[PDB]
């Protein structure tokens, strides 16, 4: 493993030495010899590594952006000889050598892809012997699938041994490796038609669902048959930890379901387990896809009611957090009910900030749609946000209030456009207080306030450049300058200050160029370039005049 | 040698001698494309690149792809610019800029944003190395990132119609600080064409037309004036010049005086000042705040030219 | 002057429909990139591929120039204009499921 890491770095950025050292042991020293060869084979040929990664593991270009964006060779020559030597060792050391057997399976997957049929038949036969052997069934399971990846003709008829082995073993019952072999060998269309029945009795594991999901998307031979078994098993699962996995399967991808949603409001109201309630909120929201006929309009407003009650009175915020997170901007068509508002109104005055932060953003679009009661209530809350800034001399409290302000303006820009005076004046005085946490939030809020008030924030830019420039130029503290740089270019793309600041401040051009070499973060560098473009491309002579 | 001096008019004739007399390797033809692009003659460049696009090496057309795309963009033929765009290398600054402006035309706002961000990191490497020597050396790349920020404002222009009165005000004041170079203004003004037509803002194009004539080629400055009028006054001389757009026709009469016509311009100037006096009067509506003062200011310039030109002629 | 054209075959719509021909059908799924897929289709009736970016994702997963398409993301587009196919692929998801005629060197 250490040699492979060193070899990988060299390959990304000694081939003769590696080949010569391996040949010394080829002419106790069984697992080590294959391990070195396997690392060299993997580095030389990484095509088979994708299959191993997949086995271990198992929206749109035309969308309008949001109006208010918040802050973010030698080895190849010695290939046939190595393959011939490897075949002899496997055939000879078939049962008399488990350290060698463990390394043999790893070497076989690399050799099959690199060297593609006497060798293929012998490798499958050796894997077949190790299929029923101890400590080799799991390793040999992917060995058969690797052969089918290299050539479909090699496993045209010999792949059926894997299906035959799992034909009676799966129904009888180590089930994780059984599903992996089928998925690896899947990539003809009639074998999986009836072989899925043994996999049903194998067990309820994430690997089985992940493998089945991949097969349907990659190879939809019989989508209806695949959806028949998947839907039938899920329905009977809830008829009586195992149940939690079944709920995730339905919420993973789309299916072809009004009987589940009516009963979907029972587990979190009766089961005392905290883990199951976490997924209960998520599966309800994603299962309401069909949302003009008075057959589903009434029921959809009913299933939404249960989540709202749970999301405010649950003992732990973790269950409440996922309730509101699931109810995204998509559900704006069903959150306008007056009775449903009371659940959201209480969420503003909640114990934890994680729920309040999302609640104020959620009601921001709700306030623009239902301002009958939200608008009078938010007037008192806004004053308390500013009240804690000055009346209480605590740096932790001020940071909390400022962050909530950004969510409100970034979601309801129209209401805040003429009300810049109570906010901008307070924030400016905050920046000149005679705690780095508060600074990173007021600057982000100001940048968001500069987008809504186009050409209106004109009398404050003169006094706002000084505050920002001191945070960048002659910065005694190496704090986060990304926020200051981002808002500096955000209040000049709307106000219109482009060429004039280059004269009043004959240092802005120099300091921005210095950030290219000193700073190393990719996001920060792409923002300094944008500020340069927004300011302009003044000729070099005027730069000399400005000194 | 002429290309290294940024002198293209005598560079093109040099390649003509080496090509028209005898065809040679595909290196002289590629040299002309670098000269036609700099001059700004998209009509001649488009026919050469399209005809030669087939019988060239695959590696050879990689260099030609960037120049051929600009000619299609200048002519407004977006149907063929797509084919030329997909052959520019995707790991270069120019390879992402030309496929970013292509997304704007077909209304792909999400795809265009990634390309703009992708082009900034590619230009980052080229800008930091040049900035380490002096600011003057690092100016050819700064004008490139200036155009990158203009594409973002194009996205905002197409989305919110309420801001299409200050977007075409930053573009004016930001261009004033830029160096007065015909090549620099040609690229920047071409970016400001996917949304705003030349007839939508003659104030910027009139300043560009004057720059071309004063320090560069008079031929380029002449075709940019007939475009604004919509008709070519050079075709018919007996007919009077167009009366509408007094500012545009005022600059046209100065162009005739500069190049060859010191007598026809004087005759047309007399008829222009005569008609403006009648246009100034007989106006029941009162616009003394802006229109009347602006009209009177133009009259002083027109009368001043009459005195100077008549003394020169007589 | 404006069009260029690449494929030697003038028309192949009727031959494509006929079962007897050297071509073997293949389905290619192309994943989107940070700057685009990098392929152009400019065939009136058959909607043949016009050009492919050699460094683009399409060229990595086959997608040679001399190919014809009949279905995109499931929908059958065997007989439509090239412009209509361009609208469909852009309005679809980032990942595009495509079928390539892939003539066998004939
Ligand atoms: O070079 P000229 O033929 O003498 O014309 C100049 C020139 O105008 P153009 O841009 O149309 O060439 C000046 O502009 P620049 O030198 O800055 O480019 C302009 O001055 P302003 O930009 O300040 O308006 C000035 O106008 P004016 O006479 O009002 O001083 C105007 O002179 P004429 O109108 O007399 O030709």
């Amino acid at each position: 493993a250490a040699l492979r890491a060193c070899l990988i770095l060299t390959t990304q950025r000694w081939y003769r030495h590696t080949f010569e050292e391996a040949e010394k042991g080829f002419d106790d020293r069984i697992h080590g010899a294959l391990l070195i060869l396997n690392e060299l084979v993997r580095i030389s040929s990484m095509e088979g590594e994708r299959l191993r990664e997949e086995m271990e593991e198992i929206m749109g270009f035309g969308t309008k952006p949001r109006h208010i964006t918040p802050f973010t060779l030698v080895e190849s020559r010695c290939c046939r000889d190595l393959m011939e030597e490897k075949f002899d060792q496997v055939c000879q050391w078939v049962l008399k050598c488990s350290l060698i057997q463990m390394t043999i399976l790893n070497l076989l997957p690399r050799l099959a892809a690199f060297r593609p049929t006497q060798y293929l038949q012998d490798t499958m036969n050796h894997v077949l012997s190790c299929v029923k052997k101890e400590k080799e069934r799991t390793a040999a399971f992917q060995a058969l699938g690797l052969l089918s990846v290299a050539v479909r003709s090699e496993f045209k008829v010999y792949l059926p041994r894997v299906l035959d082995i799992i034909r009676a073993a799966l129904p009888p019952k180590v089930d994780a490796t059984v599903f992996t072999c089928i998925s690896m060998l899947a990539r003809i269309q009639q074998d999986i038609k009836e072989l899925l029945e043994p996999m049903l009795a194998v067990g309820l594991s994430p690997a089985l669902t992940a493998v089945l999901y991949d097969l349907s998307r990659q190879i939809p031979q019989l989508k209806k048959d695949i959806q028949d078994g998947l839907l039938k098993m899920l329905s009977l699962v809830l008829m009586h930890g195992s149940i939690t996995l079944a709920l995730r399967t339905l919420g993973s991808f789309e299916f072809e379901l009004t009987q589940f949603v009516r009963h979907c409001a029972d587990h979190f109201l009766n089961s005392e387990h905290k883990e199951i309630r976490m997924e209960a909120a998520r599966t309800c929201s994603r299962l309401l896809t069909p949302s003009v006929s008075q057959t589903a309009v009434q029921v959809v407003a009913d299933v939404l009611s249960k989540l709202l009650v749970v999301g405010i009175t649950d003992p732990d915020p973790d269950i409440r957090y996922c309730v509101l997170a699931s109810l995204d901007e998509r559900f704006d068509a069903h959150l306008a009910q007056a009775e449903n508002l009371q659940a959201l109104f209480v969420a503003l005055n909640d114990q934890v900030f994680e729920i309040r932060e999302l609640a104020i953003c959620t009601v921001g679009r709700l306030s623009s749609m239902n301002p009958a009661f939200v608008m009078p209530f938010l007037r008192k809350m806004l004053i308390q946000i500013l009240t804690e800034l000055e009346h209480s001399g605590i740096g932790r409290i001020k940071e909390q209030s400022a962050r909530m302000l950004g969510h409100l303006v970034s979601n309801a820009p129209r209401l805040i456009r003429p009300y810049m005076e109570p906010i901008l004046k307070a924030l400016i005085l905050k920046l000149k207080d005679p705690n780095p946490g508060v600074i990173n939030n007021v600057l982000a809020t100001i940048g968001e306030l500069a987008q809504v008030s186009g050409l209106e924030m004109r009398k404050w830019v003169d006094e706002l450049f000084i505050i920002i420039m001191d945070m960048l130029q002659d910065s005694s503290l190496l704090a986060k300058r990304q926020v200051a740089l981002w808002t500096l270019g955000q209040l000049v793309a709307s106000t219109g200050y482009v060429v004039e600041p280059y004269r009043k401040y004959p240092t802005l051009l120099e300091v921005l160029l210095n950030f290219l070499k000193t700073e190393q973060n990719q996001g920060t560098r792409r923002e300094a370039i944008r500020v340069l473009g927004l300011l302009g491309a003044l000729d070099p002579y005027k730069h000399k005049v400005n000194i | 040698w002429y290309e290294k001096l940024h002198e293209w008019e005598d560079a093109l004739v040099a390649y003509d001698k080496k090509m028209d007399t005898n065809k040679d390797d595909p290196e002289l033809m590629l040299g002309r494309m670098r000269c036609l692009e700099a001059l700004g003659e998209w009509g001649q460049l488009h026919q050469q690149c399209c005809e030669k696009w087939t019988l060239v090496n695959d590696e050879t057309q990689a260099k030609m792809a960037r120049m051929a795309a600009a000619a299609a963009w200048g002519l407004g033929q977006w149907d063929s610019m797509e084919e030329y765009t997909c052959m520019i290398p995707r790991d270069t600054h120019d390879g992402a800029f030309y496929r970013a402006v292509l997304a704007l035309h077909q209304d792909l706002f999400s795809l265009a944003q990634q390309c703009i961000d992708k082009a900034r990191d590619l230009l980052d490497a080229e800008l930091t190395a040049m900035a380490g020597e002096s600011y003057s050396r690092a100016y050819g790349a700064m004008v490139s990132c200036h155009m990158l920020s203009e594409l973002e404002e194009v996205i905002q222009y197409k989305l919110v119609p309420e801001r299409r009165e200050i977007i075409r005000q930053i573009w004016w004041e930001r261009l004033q600080g830029c160096q007065r170079i015909v090549e620099d203004w040609q690229k920047i003004l071409m970016v400001r064409s996917l949304v705003v037509s030349p007839h939508e803002d003659m104030r910027t194009w009139l300043k560009y037309a004057s720059l071309c004539g004063k320090s560069g080629r008079l031929a380029l400055a002449h075709k940019t004036l007939v475009l604004l009028l919509g008709v070519d006054p050079s075709r018919q001389l007996d007919h009077p010049l167009p009366t509408v757009h007094p500012q545009v026709t005022y600059a046209y009469m100065k162009n005739m005086w500069k190049s060859a016509r010191k007598i026809d311009a004087f005759q047309h100037m007399q008829h222009f000042v005569q008609t403006m006096q009648q246009q100034a009067q007989h106006a029941i509506a009162t616009e003394d705040q802006q229109h009347k003062q602006e009209l009177h200011k133009l009259m002083a310039r027109c009368f001043l030219k009459l005195g100077e030109w008549q003394l020169n002629l007589q | 002057c404006n069009p260029k054209s690449v494929l030697k075959r003038p028309v192949t719509s009727e031959e494509l429909l006929t079962p007897g021909a050297p071509y073997a059908r293949k389905t290619f799924t192309i994943v989107g990139d940070a700057v685009g897929w990098g392929f152009v289709v400019r065939g009136s009736k058959p909607c043949h591929i016009q050009a492919v970016d050699p460094s683009g994702p399409a060229a990595a997963a086959g997608m040679k120039v001399c190919q014809f398409v009949v279905s995109v993301n499931g929908l059958n587009v065997l007989h439509v204009d090239y412009r209509t196919v361009n609208n469909l692929i852009l309005t679809g998801p980032r990942t595009i499921v495509m079928e390539v005629m892939e003539e066998l060197e004939c």
